[PDB]
């Protein structure tokens, strides 16, 4: 009951994103002496060059951004005392958006050559310097991206203990350092819970329902019964507006107990993997944390390359220092 | 009306929450016995808070963290902080450390370095007085030293061992030079072995300490041999073996870049047929490599033109070092080293233009030497006076920006110099074939 | 392979080379070529005054 | 060198003369000899001396800092001589100080600072050395260390003067000084070089009683000012536990 | 109780800086101290740093990582990222991209240190190639062309003075070869002793005119050295010139000034600053290092002649065996009184003196016609460089920490008898003290 207030401030303005759609003349259309066409090439070769400068200018822009919206979950400790704490809205485009590590971004702008000289038979340098360039620098190279947890509504994750609740705690940190508790609330539901473990989760203010007691801390979401989790989470939900979040460490004890909603995403790990699941979808995504990534099931489609793990003491020490605020 | 926070106390912390509106005289021991002299909870790096107060009223947040620890017999001491203006100072002192075992280490390289060196000189000066079997015998003993030594520290230093590399070509060349007996064929020997020794250091190496250095001594072994070959099967004038250096010099010093682009194994183009191919795309794994590659073959570029210009005077002083040579001879190398100051103006890099530009400056030092050699004493002091218009139009280029930047000049002007660079090197080979005589074989 | 894969292969090959000396790839204006070509025709007027002075010997 | 190698090249002069006879190799023999026995150096600098105190008969590079601890005691020997070297400071010595005069054991810390030895940390601060201004802060440090430590010390600014405007010594390695029989006894030690393994020395003055040593040839107490900007330069030696 | 440590941090990031001392709770993980440590002295995160060095895990401990109380502590960045590795798929914008970072624009700067090369260049093969038109041949226009370049240069030099600054002190340090030889050309007759007086003469004039006439702080040692030397020889050269033949004497003259150079020079090299070399002491950075200087300076010409004087003893043959102790009396000398300066060239110079000394008796007995010798003096070096090697290996004999008291005390006893021991032998071999 003791402790800060906080102001819902203006969200900084992040660096641009121009989205805009650059095309490129097509090639020419190979044909006259050798030394005009070679005289061609070099024309179009340059004109190549500078408009793949222009594109790598974009896709740095957007990397950019994409950092200044995702940084690595190490520099996020010294978020909550300045201004750019709870910076984000339920209206902007990178909102709920949990960085899970850095992999190939598909280059949000365009690139659509103008495809007009059909019939292909291009000069062949000339056309296969373009492939190159629609092949290669149409995809930014490894930069912060994640889940769009708005939209998943569950997360099962496959792997040992210490990596698969390693990378919970650093996007589920990620997570509750951008917003405020209003928006999203943390849950847990773990049989060893106080064990140096989610423990630390005792401090993030966003895992706290309205209005109760429990004499110390106001209501500390996290326990062990799933069944009595949903308890305490009972007048929470009924929707099918607040996000929550609902973790579990229990491998195995029935994840899907709750529906199966409009803003609660479970998640849990589990440690037997699917044989032949049939069309893994858009949402329910299952996630193999390896050594070094994490590996989305599809149909093994790594889709993150790198990821993140952030230490029991970090995670506490983002969770001391982020409980002195809290807005009502 | 109570505050959860990280108290501090086997090694380790504990995390409990504490009533604020309260003196801490009914706290502490409550405290210890959770824990579990005049001790109190104090914040990280502060005075302990007064024993009878209240947390609330201190100023200690909810989730703060306090250390038990004990009561001091007396002052706050208030921390006076001093300011300070450059700090980065400081960083170079202790980044500028003292004697210490670092410096010997450098010491000790250098006096390897330098006993190679003298052990090679004293060893060739008893050979070119009087060479018994002990000569060639302790040469051939330190430059298999040194070049055991270089593949000895190839995995240990990374930078002892491309200098070591670098030295050793010196006692391998006087060496395989003296090998043999006699007087040349000797100086092919000499050429062969500094151009393996070159190779096989150049090959084993990482991107860089591969420096120039090593492909110009590569280079210039190649040439060298291939002159000595010449030289040895059949029997030619002093003047062939002069214009057939400088025709080297020249074709290495035009071709000195698809040479280095091939020198660094570039992803060769993959252009595709006409009719209908697909065009295959480059894996991330060399493109990631490239830029490696890049500066590999800078290296091998700078290292191909100082080797080319080492040629270029070292045939230019086969051809006027003699007697006397046909003015011909005087026109190849003035033309010669023209070329080699006038396509300093293509090249880019500033010690490719550095190497460029001096060579008409090296090669009036090399006249001059070679003319004190021969006992010649009066064009040496030609050579003197024309090393000195070098250095004056050098230095009016110097202390005057304006001549030395092509923005200052007319378009039909640059033109025009580049129509007489073109020139000079066009015609640089009718005059070689007037000179050795070929036009009399007809 | 046709005349324009080998003059596409020439060019490739000349632009590389312009990269990596020149330090620029506009391609604009190539003085390597201009050297190459230079020595060439250098070597070129040598062989052609050889066949003129040879054929001129047999009078 | 120079003592011994004069005093090799007499007795090289005198051996020489294995025929001590023919008053050739005898009177220069006896010449060298009353040349080399008066030198062999404690004699020749002892007129040295003379000469300079006939001559004696009529900084901007170290500064020192003074603090009075009336509490005196050996218990806060490891924080003072912890100054040494630390916080980047390199302090050219410490120096403990004792008076009697009375029986109010008036002692003092004398902290000392160079401009040279420090040079980069100084000229860190200002770009022009704010010499003064560092060793006073140094000495705010040492003194709110010692206060908070248990006792309480004073920042002076002038202190008294052992030399009036009479003799000092010097001890080897206690006793000697509670034993250091006048009416103004001096007693000062000096802890110099680094903090970790000092180098100890000590002078004293009264107006020789165990070990102590006659001072002859007096700068030397003027030098045991505390404020003053010196080593007193007698000895150098480590210590026993 | 607890144990705690006080440390002092420094951070200076955005104005001037902070630097402070604090009471830091030892055992515990830094990612817990540091926002003290912020909020105390005050998207990057910080961390603690020992200065000189690479910052600590953010999950180490003051105790586990080595900090004793009293250190310095800097707040550096934790420690980076990767760069974002760049990717470009045609190579010829690859080769013109991956190049860039070189500063290898030509520009109107590379020239200047190209011309200032070529002058020295000039200078340096003109003197060369004039004197070797003399020595061999003989004639006026060699000395002629030799004084005309040194009068040319010393002009060039005082034009420059305040011009750059750094192309005139390189100009006149380069100057004072041609300088000595024009003054080592005057009465021909066989070269005799004179001009070398003639010559050092010359040269220690340019070096003081030049030193105190310096526009900075630089090379300037080289100069005080070529100065000491210049004045040193300088002095013997006379006697050889004006007392008496003085046949061997030369030598042993020339190492016993060396080593009074070298031994007692602390004291002469702090002479200097009181010469005008160019707020209350602003100017102490310049005055000490120039002072340093001065000593990096005159311990050189300290060792030079220790050199040029032990060749005159050990040159020829048949020499007397107290000549081969006196000159490894003043090399081992030379060597242990490195212990003492502490400082980095002092220190390489007295090293590298027994270095120095074997390549000059090397050279001067391949001069001298001698090689069942010339082997020897080489296998010296070889033992040399291998003393070197094996002290850069294992520091154990150049450590000055892992011996004995009483053999610390018995070594510095050596070294004080035996840098002086040579004056006796000095006096037995010159047969001066022998009337």
């Amino acid at each position: 009951m003791s402790r800060l207030i906080f102001e819902h401030q203006r969200r900084l303005t992040p660096p641009t994103t121009r989205k805009g759609t650059i095309t490129i003349e097509p090639p020419p259309q190979l044909p006259m002496r050798t030394e005009e066409v070679d005289a061609e090439r070099a024309d179009y070769l340059r004109y190549l060059s500078v408009v793949r400068d222009n594109v790598r200018a974009h896709a740095a822009e957007q990397r950019a951004a994409l950092e200044w919206s995702h940084p690595e979950p190490e520099v996020l400790a010294t978020i909550p005392g300045t201004r750019r704490q709870w910076e984000r809205d339920p209206r902007d485009r990178d909102f709920l958006v949990l960085r899970a590590g850095r992999h190939d971004v598909p280059l949000d702008a365009a690139l659509k050559v103008k495809d007009t000289a059909d019939e292909i038979d291009l000069e062949p340098v000339a056309h296969s310097a373009l492939r190159g360039l629609l092949d290669v620098q149409r995809t930014v190279r490894d930069a912060p991206t994640g889940l769009d947890v708005a939209k998943l509504a569950r997360i099962t994750v496959i792997g040992e203990a210490d990596e698969a609740r390693a990378a919970i705690r650093a996007w589920i940190a990620q997570a509750v350092t951008w917003h405020d508790p209003t928006m999203l609330g943390v849950a847990l539901a773990a049989p060893d819970l106080e064990s140096g473990d989610w423990s630390w989760l005792k401090w993030l203010p966003h895992v706290d329902v309205p209005n109760e007691a429990d004499g110390v801390g106001p209501a500390r979401y996290l326990t062990t019964s799933t069944a009595e989790l949903r308890e305490r989470l009972a007048p929470a939900l009924a929707d099918r507006l607040k996000h929550l979040l609902v973790v579990l460490d229990d491998p195995d004890a029935d994840p899907d107990d709750i529906a199966r909603l409009t803003g609660v995403t479970v998640i849990h790990r589990t440690t037997e993997l699917p044989n032949r699941e049939q069309y893994p979808d858009p949402e329910r995504p299952i996630l193999r944390v390896a050594d070094g990534r994490i590996e989305r099931w599809q149909v093994w489609q790594p889709c993150v390359d790198v990821a993140d793990a952030m230490s029991a003491a970090e995670a506490a020490h983002i969770a001391r220092r982020l409980s002195r605020w809290d807005s009502n | 009306p109570i505050v959860r926070v990280a108290v501090l106390a086997g090694g380790r912390l504990t995390e409990m929450a504490l009533p604020s509106e309260l003196p801490l005289r009914e706290i502490l021991p409550a405290v210890q016995r959770i824990v579990q002299v005049r001790l109190s909870l104090a914040p990280i790096g502060g005075a302990p808070f007064s024993l009878d107060a209240t947390l609330d009223t201190v100023g200690v947040v909810d989730g703060d963290l306090l250390a038990l620890q004990a009561v001091p017999s007396g002052p706050p001491a208030p921390r006076i902080v001093e300011d300070i203006a450059d700090a980065a100072v400081i960083f170079s002192e202790a980044r500028r450390r003292q004697w210490g075992p670092t410096h010997i280490a450098r010491g000790a390289a250098l006096a390897l370095i330098g006993l190679i060196l003298v052990g090679t000189g004293l060893s060739v000066a008893h050979r070119v007085i009087t060479g018994d079997l002990l000569g060639q015998f302790i040469v051939s003993g330190i430059a298999l030293a040194t070049v055991i030594a270089a593949l000895a520290v190839r995995n240990r230093s990374a930078v002892l061992a491309t200098s070591l590399a670098v030295t050793a070509l010196v006692p391998v060349a006087a060496a395989f030079a003296l090998g043999v007996p006699g007087d040349a064929p000797n100086v092919l020997l000499a050429a062969a072995g500094v151009a393996a020794w070159s190779l096989i250091s150049m090959a084993g190496s990482p991107d860089d300490r591969g420096i120039a250095v090593f492909t110009a001594t590569a280079v210039t072994g190649v040439g060298v041999l291939l002159v000595a070959g010449a030289a040895s099967l059949w029997v030619i004038s002093s003047d062939v073996i002069g214009c057939a250096l400088v025709l080297l010099g020249l074709i290495v010093t035009v071709q000195a870049a698809q040479l280095s682009a091939m020198w660094a194994r570039f992803p060769l183009p993959v252009i595709p047929a006409p009719g209908d191919p697909t065009p295959a795309a480059r894996p991330l794994s060399v493109l990631a490599d490239l830029p490696r590659r890049v500066r590999v073959s800078q290296a091998h570029q700078t290292g191909v033109i100082a080797a080319g210009v080492l040629l270029g005077v070292a045939g230019s002083v086969a051809l006027v070092s003699s007697a006397n040579a046909s003015p011909w001879a005087w026109y190849i190398v003035v033309a010669a080293a023209a070329g080699a100051a006038l396509r300093a103006r293509v090249w880019d890099s500033a010690a490719c233009k550095a190497w460029l530009l001096g060579h008409s400056y090296l090669l009036a030092v090399a006249l001059l030497v070679a003319f004190v050699i021969g006992d010649r004493y009066q064009a040496a002091l030609w050579a003197l006076a024309a090393l000195a218009v070098l250095v004056l139009v050098w230095i009016v280029a110097a202390l005057n920006p304006k001549i030395a930047s092509p923005d200052t000049y007319s378009l039909p002007m640059r033109r025009m110099v580049g129509f007489l660079a073109t020139g000079l090197d066009a015609s640089l080979i009718p005059v070689m074939a007037l000179l050795v005589g070929l036009f009399s074989l007809v | 392979v046709t005349r324009h894969q080998v003059s596409g292969w020439r060019f490739v090959m000349r632009r590389i080379a312009s990269g990596v000396a020149l330090h620029d790839t506009r391609m604009l204006v190539d003085p390597l070529r201009t050297q190459s070509r230079a020595v060439l025709t250098g070597a070129l007027i040598l062989v052609t005054g050889l066949v003129g002075c040879f054929i001129f010997s047999l009078f | 060198t120079a003592r011994i190698a004069l005093a090799s090249l007499f007795v090289v002069a005198a051996v020489l003369a294995q025929p001590w006879q023919t008053t050739t190799q005898r009177w220069v023999l006896g010449v060298s000899i009353a040349a080399v026995i008066v030198l062999l150096m404690f004699l020749t600098t002892r007129i040295g001396r003379a000469l300079a105190m006939v001559r004696r008969n009529r900084d901007a590079h170290r500064a020192t800092v003074v603090l009075r601890v009336d509490p005196a005691a050996p218990a806060q020997l490891p924080v003072v001589v912890g100054y040494l070297d630390r916080y980047g400071i390199t302090c050219d010595k410490v120096r403990i100080t004792h008076r009697d005069a009375g029986g109010t054991r008036r002692s003092w810390i004398s902290l000392t600072v160079d401009a040279v030895d420090n040079l980069a940390a100084l000229q860190a601060r200002s770009a022009r050395i704010p010499l003064q201004d560092t060793t006073e802060v140094v000495g705010r440090r040492l003194a709110d260390h010692l206060r908070e430590q248990g006792w309480t010390v004073t920042v002076v600014e002038g202190v008294d003067t052992p030399l009036p405007v009479v003799a000092a010594y010097r001890v080897k390695v206690d006793e000697v000084l509670a034993e250091i029989p006048a009416e103004e006894t001096w007693t000062a030690l000096e802890f110099t070089g680094s903090p970790a393994e000092p180098l100890l020395t000590v002078c004293a003055a009264v107006r020789p009683l165990a070990g102590l040593t006659p001072a002859r040839g007096r700068p030397a107490l003027a030098a045991l000012n505390p404020l003053s900007t010196e080593r007193l330069d007698g000895t150098a030696v480590p210590l026993p536990a």
